[PDB]
């Protein structure tokens, strides 16, 4: 097989083709930031709560960053939902809705940056080969905006115009592409239930799931966007995350030293 | 149902696969772009072609992963776009950026007729896991866009004369039949080697307005425009979706 | 004095809060704007309106100073103009960036008609200290940026008739009484709410070109329309400059 | 009472309503980068001159940053006073003004930022949302531009196309949004006099003045911008500046430190 | 001999020594430019002049390399760009940066007439070693950029008539006689003071298309729309450009 | 007659007159970044050989990265090659083609840029607003994209359409303004021969030149692009450069420590 066997399939192929497809799919693997864990801080969840919710899982930030080196995203929150009821019914496409969404996760990434400025964590620009703010033993940590960047190309949803991939799939995707050991959402509900956790009828706590069964549950869409799960199936290198509760203090630091405090949601 | 933002535009796609031939197959071509510009309202985006392949076979021997190798193929899209724009340039066309095209498209293509872009959506980090090989490519980006605009339609211009039951060119070149029309997805259930994305498939069953793209050969004159005028020169796709 | 360096340019405001209001009040409003189009050549400036107090309540919850705060709520003003260019899209409209607006716009308005912007300046971290609340929101930045161009004239497009002296959907409404027209000094001494930036009589102290502003209900079809054409609908404001 | 109560008349109220400004006027106060410190390198004062002015202040520069957190601007000179001049008599606005003189501060900025390259301070990009720099015990510095970005926003002054908010506004603004500790102006003078300096007809150095004092006295612009003075009367942070010679050397040391050698105004 | 770009563009450049006079030296000729809009398409580069020498010394006075000049002064030609920009707005005039110079320029010439830039080049830290004064100043930026498009021709604009024996300001004027045509090679052994950089003669030796270029007097109205026309009122060059 | 008269010099003469060339010719010489090192892995020579050649140099960067300061180009390679020969069949201009080469350059970087991410060391968002990588003895080093931003304003060659100044003269460029000591490249052979290295059966590796005898030799162009020796014979900083071989291990860290192995070429 030495010297380049697709130095021929690649060249006389159509990349979909299933012969090239399998060859690619047996690549070397390489971990762009393998010891890095990523975050996710709920806009609704915890940001727009303001100083309650905030400052204590911003104290947590500082003290993870010596022993772990953090990838901050934000979420969109009450604001993003706004901008979706009018543009909605306004009936401009996904498209349109999915940069308007993604200002309101700027703008939480600038709150939430500002408060962390005087330990050295920026708001990252131009970054993704930007080590600096993860290389540096006294930073170790990053925060960016939750929303991918799909503006006008977001891929719409069966029906209506909310931009099916949002804040969780922004922050999970840059987790699965860069290699991240784990991959966190922080939310304001202890985890998964078999029931919406706000009204229920006998809710069981589910500590620990796989897709394939939340699929099974009814559970496609309870508490991560469903396309994450779709995703989380399709990810190489974080197969599974955890969804933990932001407004119980110390959980964060928790999963971050690597308990199983909230429930983890497996690909197999 | 959303609305048409630019109902009077015509999407064109322009082979990444067509532009790696040179002159000879552009030069014909900017003859007959140069003879559009006039009857219609045109955003040309360019496909990225062999020189993403090579960005994929050095990419993928480094190990790096699909969301690494996406940014590096539309790369090349947006050199086949310079290329084409330039071209043109004295009839008023320049290529544009993805933010541009994003946001300004409506003022540039009411100063000018037409523009360049690249096909390539901008997934930079954050394409799909699963494949090693990105899966929204200049065909699936170039669909996403038209049919968000709401635009008239969009044409897909290749080296071949539209789709057929395999590779043309490739092993089983002989025992190929040619498909005049198909939907879809009897596309996407059917497997082989295709001239389009198995991702255009997909995109294609959420498309809220077009319902409709042809696959021509820029290599012959004159189907670009026979296309554009709705003439049946090649693969007509539907995409599932009814007008009105 | 200075010049007027685009004095054929009339610039309008559209309120956060008309944007709120959603498509029952939206269409009514685009529907105008497409009709002024030809008669026109328009700079449409939007402000913040109901999420960008929303951004404040977070920001100040959090400690936040006003330097913080601006540039949050100039993303939401830039967020109503995103949605205003795409419906009106079709017609030619885009929405352009601060750095534009300062220097292009000369080429977009001669590209087509009307262009899109925020109202808010770009003072964002530099914004004035005393207050918790920046000083320079939208109807600020729409008044600077009508008198630095030298524009024909400024109108501020509401959800009410005009101005009161007592706020008609705030506190009291028995006392509110409607102004038909009143002056930027009468305005500096009465204490109370305001659609009005407080700053907006900052910046027509100094003002140099532009003599009267108009405040008129953008939820009354028409009004837009006939404020343009100097027609008294709403409130009329004196900044304390003649070319009278 | 309940960080609450604003939260509804922030819905339902106008922004110019007292009841509204007034409880936002108490929330808690954060300060960004409360142990940082901001001067200005003046343009006319410092860098107009070249090697013999700037090199002292580089090499001081390089002493305090291990023991302080510093944040360099600059000012715009004589090439600035250059555009104003062309500008002003074509009767463009003072809005076209502020951003031909920014080109300036950016240009002495540069200049700057190549002299302490091999020291690892940089240029601020991207809006400087980077704190990195600062941050770092080996880096602890940045060099940014003086001028806000008003530019064709500026606020008009009463008379006149020059615009009133430049270089000294421009870095006091920065220190007083970004919580830091002190504002120090770097200038060719020791401080304070009562006439115009280049008169020499020996007036008498103020070692210390508040601000209303300067309103009296009819030293009204007198070194530092007429709206410095409006800025400091409303600033919340810095509530006094420093005003120090960077031409005699260990001045800017000396002031760094907190002694009191030079002028001091105050908004009290 | 490659293909012309942009062969219906004509390229002015106006010295930045010119723009220092102010607005005496100014407004005769903004109202000269628009006079010329509706007659050609213009692409305006203006060069630096007296301030590019403020930063010199002092960035000499620093020591710093060649290469850290080029920057600082190309901001000063973008700094006269934005104030020629600004007289000429009200018809349709604006500044654009190198970037959409470089990729954008024909749509915005399809949207306005005219749009002014800086005529230095983006060489700015790979700026040549070798003389402490950068070797590619305006005048070179001006003509290289020229010779890509394919424009109708160049004509520069200064404060002189045109190219002397030895510059007749300076000590001395005895020796001083005017040419009235001169080729680049003739120029490039003749050594001596220069309203034009000797880098602008070693670009005219490989230039592909432009055959001449034109020196004429900017403070004498009627030089330039003449100029433009062919009439010869100043110093024309040779280039060395010829069919085979 | 002096070198401190310029003042009046710059405002009252053309700035191509020698006396104010000659004057200017001798002013103070400042090195920016003089402990720091440029070097050149090659489009064709190095990086799209692919893992073979890359891995190994990647280790070496960072293993020497401790004991020096690292500021590394990439080149274009194969995929320029095409843009090329399909862009000047078309009659497209040097100055189309120069930005049509920078793409790969940058690619090239960005690849890179991924597999030195683990280890701190970023890629530029800009060449002249990071001295910061530099600065942290942890990183050390940068990756950027060594074609030169000349992009429509490339000056021709003398024949034919292909961009004169690329990735070579990129990365020696940024080293002679930048003060940096030397100048290495990587590329896949081991430096000179009078000949083709890949055919030549006689052909005698040149341990050292310099130009004047390489134009004399006949080498115009076998290793590095014939206008950078032209940049060499005018470089005041960097007045020799070294060319070595990638794909032998070690060649790199020799040169790095001052030794000579491979080429090197002199401007005197
Ligand atoms: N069913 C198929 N039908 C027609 N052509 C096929 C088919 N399968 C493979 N091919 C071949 O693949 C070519 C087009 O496929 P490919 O996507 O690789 O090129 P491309 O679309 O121009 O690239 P890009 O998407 O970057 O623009 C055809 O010219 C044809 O040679």
């Amino acid at each position: 097989n030495s010297t380049a066997e697709l130095e021929e399939l690649l060249m006389q192929r159509s990349l979909t083709d299933p012969q090239l497809q399998a060859a690619a799919a047996a690549a070397a693997d390489f971990r762009i930031l393998p010891d890095a864990t990523v975050i996710k801080i709920g806009g609704q969840s915890v940001i727009d709560r303001g100083r309650a919710a905030v400052y204590p899982l911003v104290d947590e930030i500082v003290a993870a960053r010596k022993n772990h080196k953090l990838l901050i995203g934000t979420g969109a929150g009450t604001r993003a939902r706004h901008l979706y009821s009018i543009a909605a019914g306004l009936g401009l496409p996904a498209g349109v809705l999915a940069q308007l969404g993604s200002s309101v996760a700027d703008q939480n990434a600038a709150m939430l940056g500002q408060l962390l400025a005087k330990h050295g964590i920026p708001v990252v620009g131009g970054a993704g080969l930007s080590a600096v703010p993860l290389s540096l033993a006294e930073v170790n940590a990053v925060v960016f905006s939750g929303m991918p960047p799909y503006k006008l190309w977001m891929r719409p949803a069966a029906e209506g115009v909310i931009p099916p991939y949002r804040t969780d799939a922004g922050c999970f995707l840059l987790a699965e592409q860069f290699g991240c050991k784990q991959m966190i959402f922080v939310k304001d509900e202890d985890g998964l239930y078999t029931a919406n956790p706000k009204t229920s009828k006998d809710a069981t706590f589910i500590p620990r799931i796989s897709v394939d069964e939340m699929k099974a549950k009814g559970l496609h869409d309870s508490i991560l966007e469903f396309p994450v799960l779709d995703l989380l199936q399709s990810a190489q290198h974080v197969r599974e995350v955890q969804v933990v509760n932001g407004l119980v203090p110390g959980n964060l630091t928790r999963a971050l030293a690597g308990e199983h405090v909230g429930t983890i949601i497996t690909a197999s | 149902r959303p609305i048409r933002l630019l109902p009077w535009l015509q999407v064109v796609k322009i082979g990444g696969r067509v532009m790696d031939r040179g002159a000879d197959a552009i030069l014909p071509l900017v003859e007959e772009l140069r003879k559009l510009l006039p009857e219609h309202r045109l955003l040309i985006l360019t496909g990225a072609g062999v020189r993403a392949r090579h960005v994929f076979s050095v990419g993928l021997d480094l190990g790096l992963p699909v969301g690494s190798l996406a940014p590096l193929a539309a790369s090349e899209a947006g050199q086949n776009g310079h290329i084409l724009a330039a071209m043109l340039a004295s009839e008023g066309v320049s290529y544009v950026e993805h933010p541009t095209v994003a946001d300004q498209l409506a003022i540039h293509l009411s100063a000018t007729r037409a523009v360049v872009g690249s096909a390539f959506p901008p997934y930079h980090h954050h394409e799909f896991p699963g494949s090693r090989i990105p899966p929204h490519r200049a065909d699936t980006g170039a669909f996403l866009l038209a049919d968000a605009f709401g635009a008239a339609g969009l044409t897909i211009v290749e080296n071949v004369d539209g789709i057929y039951t395999a590779d043309p060119n490739g092993p089983d070149r002989g025992q190929a039949r040619f498909l005049p029309e198909t939907s879809a997805t009897d596309l996407a259930k059917s497997e082989g080697p295709l001239p389009v994305d198995r991702a255009l498939l997909d995109v294609m069953a959420t498309a809220r307005h077009i319902e409709r793209v042809q696959v021509v050969n820029g290599l012959v004159p004159g189907r670009l425009t026979a296309a554009l005028r709705g003439e049946h020169v090649g693969t007509l796709i539907r995409t599932g979706v009814r007008p009105a």
